[PDB]
């Protein structure tokens, strides 16, 4: 699964987690076995205007 | 008139209460936890922990 998240708030993505998006968006079950992997995007997904 | 005689089944009944007051005592401890009353637990904090 993939997205584009804010910088800050990768905590959220972890099992047993409140939060925005842990709650409104994206979450993950209690046992979940896996990985996750974040890096940052500022020069792709950002634009000066 | 005299008492005291029947100390062998008075001792049997006796013994036989004490446990089972003692086993249903024993449910008013902590055990380490925070709370004895497994409802409150569930009301007061997250489920993880």
């Amino acid at each position: 699964d993939s997205f584009v998240i804010r910088g800050d708030e990768v905590r959220q993505i972890a099992p047993g987690q409140t939060g925005k998006i842990a709650d409104y968006n994206y979450k993950l079950p209690d046992d979940f076995t896996g990985c996750v992997i974040a890096w940052n995007s500022n020069n792709l997904d950002s634009k000066v205007g | 008139s005299t008492a005291s005689a029947l100390g062998k089944l008075q001792n049997v009944v006796n013994q036989n209460a004490q446990a089972l007051n003692t086993l249903v005592k024993q449910l008013s401890s902590n055990f380490g936890a925070i709370s004895s009353v497994l409802n409150d637990i569930l009301s007061r904090l997250d489920p993880p922990e």
